[PDB]
């Protein structure tokens, strides 16, 4: 049965906050098709010849 | 649940009762009849 993922039960209290000190920079991918193969099929070609 | 005031009970999940849900998700499940 799947995992949805780990478990991450964070510190929540009523004063204290987490706060980063350094960072990165991170490149991520992302993939759009925008656009088809411009086919035409004439009717009278294909059912008949 | 302190959390200084305000009262997610209605949303988050009601342990005290099967499958988990909170009072507003079962509503919407009982609420939509296949």
């Amino acid at each position: 049965t799947m995992s949805l993922g780990a478990e991450n039960s964070v510190a929540y209290s009523n004063n204290s906050i987490a706060i980063p000190t350094n960072f990165t920079i991170s490149v991520t991918t992302e993939i759009l098709p925008v656009s088809m193969t411009k086919t035409s099929v004439d009717c009278t070609m294909y059912i008949c010849g | 649940k302190d959390f200084g005031g305000f009262n997610f009970s209605q949303i988050l999940p009601d342990p005290s009762k099967p499958s988990k849900r909170s009072p507003i998700e079962d509503l919407l499940f009982n609420k939509v009849t296949l």
